[PDB]
């Protein structure tokens, strides 16, 4: 079982320092701290440890307070590229004995800082001929939550970042669609709550 | 407590 | 790489008629060592002794214990591999 | 810090016998096999602590290994199930620090009862609005992955002819098309964002292209439609003046 | 007052009857508080003392695996230093281990021990700055620098300094009574004719706690038996001089322990 506790997941805005604190109130006189950083679609990858002296190095600095009955990962300034799986690990290991178990980590979501929105829903038709219909919805702020629909022939995915690099330019999007032929754009994010001055084109 | 991996117990000479 | 051991023979309290006779073996290399405790000549045989272990020298020491209860020898056979024969040390003061 | 696995996506039928392979270069003591599963973590399965070695983890039900050589620890399914779908993560680590753990890339695995509702991608890109670009003076391309099963597919963007990652966003998750149904199969969308004015030039090229890792040779095929095989499948569009 | 724990390894060879023996004891003070050995019917780590029973199941469970592997690393240890000291196949050898912290009151590090012994000579140990090693002879000196190079004193003086430190800690607030008492040496001088010339006069120490303790007669002619234990947890000690007869009275026995108040002086009764 689970001798490391830790949220499920965080937020954070791009340019933040992310301060993480795991609980670990059982935690044994030699067991070590150990943290790991997942990114997205890779292996977990080893990042500091620590027993009670505090601990830094280019990627974070670990923050063990006296009792060692928690500890907190310090990420400085983050980047979206630091979105991540972090996982917390209190343990010993040596041959057969291991003592040294994951747990789910707390994702880390990292969210651009959008410099001037300009919320607006877009339709876009199939290059060949109409299959299917898609609506998108860009441009709005990080803190835009996009719900799914309420109807069964209607797919809306959750928002994405696009870093458009050479422009120094971020932008959120989510995409909706739907092969029902009564299915218009101006009703599509329904189910989501949008800004009042999101623009509609005719 | 005898010392673990962390304190030298798996250093050989 | 070779060390003879040093032998002692005694009382844990004063020998008084009445109510653990001890034998201590240190000073000695290699750690390998046999020790019987004798009555009246013979070996006793419900005798305990101490974990193996050693001084700041690294000298190796046991300790070998039964019950006591004076009036009769008693002595302490030792060998070692520095011991050409065993060595008997006999007890009181 | 190399650690390779030789599968990274893999279909299987239930009561077959899967084999995963892990490999490390660096004369490690230790190497494990985790599975992560959503909401769980990594959970350890088997872990090895020296050649022959063998160390059930906390979930070694269903799975064998094998540490034959001190490089490699193979892990093996003896009679697939599907509960066994997971991602599979090897590491390894020295016997002097046996808690600084090195992975693999990991392996995608998904058992399935039959492979009757394995599915390829459909694939579609959806040209930018006419709207976005006079209001943005950019251009929001859109793919639709749709129809495909398992979730094993991997979606890039070409712009005449070159993969591009600048102004590229993919759903980390795909959505499941019949919410419903434990069967359901997925779609996945991505978008390339540019300027207007190079949308508008009719010489550029734009393609998205799904990987799917479906089915290979040696798996049997019955049925009318095409066998779902490992495939490519790919949607374009040329830039236009419009 | 200032307080120590210890463990001393001891890993024995057998060519031929199987793997080394490997045996470890720990003591805080002069008090001995668990076992293990590698030839044991079930190889565990045991209590010795009464106050180290507290400990559960997870302590006992740990501390046994580590002590196996641990054995494993003196095997290789073992096999290393025979080549080291190009030494026969055949012969049994032995490396002999003790490492551990002192604190004073204060329940800071006073000072770390790490050493080795091998057949009987000192080997390698590392000094008390803690980041730098002493080999005995020219075969340490290949330890020197592949534990130079590995930074392994970092590792010893990390344990040392935390582990070791905090361990400590516990055991002497949970054996409290029984660690930080003083039992001072009950004494007296016995007389005994060798010759119709002279006598030996032998001083005693007896029932103290803990073993540390000074003892002459005013050294020549000082015989002076090593320090022994009782079996409670105690200590003997005693000192002779041979002496003319009618001459016993220009003799000085003195005593110095902690456990007591008047560092003694003792002349024969």
């Amino acid at each position: 079982l689970a001798k490391t506790t830790q949220p499920i997941s965080m937020d954070s805005y791009e340019g933040q320092e992310v301060n993480i604190t795991c609980s670990h109130n059982n935690i044994a006189t030699n067991d070590y701290i150990t943290w790991y950083q997942q990114f997205p679609s890779q292996g977990p990858r080893f990042i500091i440890q620590g027993y009670k002296t505090k601990v830094t190095n280019e990627v974070a600095s670990l923050f063990i307070p006296a009792d060692r009955k928690s500890s907190t990962l310090s990420l400085p300034r983050v980047s979206l590229s630091d979105t991540a799986v972090y996982y917390c690990l209190v343990g010993e290991i040596l041959d057969n004995f291991n003592k040294f178990y994951f747990g789910s980590g707390t994702k880390l979501n990292v969210k651009p800082n959008i410099q001037n929105p300009d919320p607006a829903v877009y339709q876009l038709r199939d290059s060949k001929s109409s299959d299917k219909s898609v609506c998108l919805f860009t441009d709005f702020d990080s803190q835009t939550n996009v719900s799914q629909s309420k109807d069964s022939d209607v797919y809306i995915t959750d928002k994405c970042v696009l870093d458009m690099r050479s422009m120094d330019f971020k932008s959120n999007s989510a995409v909706a669609w739907s092969n029902k032929s009564d299915f218009a754009c101006a009703n599509a994010f329904n189910n989501s709550i949008i800004p009042e001055d999101t623009f509609f084109p005719s | 407590a005898p010392r673990g991996p962390h304190g030298g117990a798996a250093s050989g000479l | 790489i070779q060390r003879t051991p040093k032998i002692q023979v005694y009382s844990r309290h004063p020998a008084e008629n009445g109510k653990f006779l001890n034998c201590y073996v240190s000073g000695f290399h290699p750690s390998d060592i046999e020790v019987d405790l004798l009555k009246n000549g013979e070996r006793i045989e419900k005798v305990e002794h101490s974990d193996l272990s050693f001084s700041k020298d690294w000298s190796f020491y046991l300790l070998y214990y039964t019950e006591f209860t004076p009036t009769d020898e008693y002595a302490c056979r030792v060998n070692h591999v520095t011991l050409s024969q065993p060595k008997i040390v006999k007890w009181d003061r | 810090v190399k650690v390779t696995q030789s599968s990274r996506y893999l279909v299987k039928r239930t009561g077959e016998k899967v084999f995963l392979e892990c490999v490390q270069d660096m004369d490690h003591e230790n190497m494990f096999w985790y599975r992560q599963d959503p909401g769980l973590g990594l959970r350890l399965i088997y872990f090895s602590y020296d050649v022959k070695m063998k160390e059930k983890g906390d979930i070694p039900e269903g799975y064998s290994v094998s540490r034959e050589k001190k490089e490699r620890f193979s892990l093996i399914l003896e009679s697939a199930s599907t509960n066994q779908t997971s991602m599979y993560l090897c590491a390894s680590s020295q016997r002097q620090e046996g808690d600084t753990q090195y992975f693999g890339p990991g392996t995608r695995l998904t058992v399935l009862e039959d492979l009757k509702n394995v599915f390829p991608p459909e694939v579609a890109v959806f040209e930018p609005s006419e709207a976005e670009i006079s209001h943005t003076q950019k251009a929001t391309l859109v793919c639709l992955a749709t129809g495909f099963y398992p979730d094993h597919v991997e979606l890039s963007w070409w712009v005449n002819g070159k993969e591009v990652h600048s102004g590229v966003c993919t759903d980390p998750q795909p959505l499941k098309e019949q919410p419903a149904l434990n069967d359901s199969r997925y779609a996945l969308s991505s978008r390339l964002r540019v300027s207007a004015t190079f949308w508008q030039n009719p010489r550029n090229h734009f393609r998205c292209q799904v990987q799917f890792y479906g089915l290979s040779e040696n798996d049997e095929w019955t049925q009318d439609r095409a066998k779902p095989v490992t495939q490519i499948v790919s949607a374009e569009a040329w830039g236009r003046a419009d | 007052g200032s307080h120590s724990m210890r463990y001393f390894y001891t890993s024995v060879s057998r060519p031929g009857r199987g793997e080394p023996r490997f045996i470890s004891v720990g003591y805080v003070d002069d008090t001995q508080f668990v076992r293990f050995d590698s030839d044991a019917a079930s190889p565990r780590e045991e209590p010795r003392a009464p106050w180290i029973e507290q400990e559960g199941p997870e302590y006992w469970d740990r501390n046994t695996q580590i002590y196996k592997a641990q054995a494993q690393t003196d095997r290789e240890s073992l096999r290393n230093l025979r080549g080291y000291y190009n030494q026969s196949e055949a012969g049994s050898h032995t490396l002999q281990s003790m490492y551990g912290c002192d604190v004073g009151p204060d329940g800071r590090l006073l000072r770390g021990h790490d050493q080795y012994a091998y057949d009987g000579k000192d080997y390698i140990a590392l000094n008390e700055d803690l980041r730098s090693w002493t080999a005995a002879d020219t075969a340490a000196q290949i330890t020197q620098r592949k534990w130079e190079a590995a930074r392994e004193a970092e590792q010893r003086r990390a344990y040392l300094e935390g582990e070791c430190v905090e361990w400590l800690r516990r055991y002497l607030e949970n054996g409290k009574d029984k660690l930080e008492r003083a039992d001072p040496p009950k004494t007296h001088v016995t007389h005994h004719p060798i010759s119709d010339h002279e006598a030996t006069l032998r001083c005693w120490a007896l029932g103290f706690y803990p073993a540390e303790i000074t003892l002459t007669w005013q050294t020549q002619d000082t015989e002076l038996v090593e320090t022994r234990p009782a079996g409670d947890r105690t200590f003997q000690k005693w000192a002779a001089v041979v002496v003319p007869s009618g001459e016993e009275q220009r003799y000085t026995c003195h005593v110095q322990h902690e456990g007591l108040p008047k560092p003694l002086t003792l002349r024969w009764e």
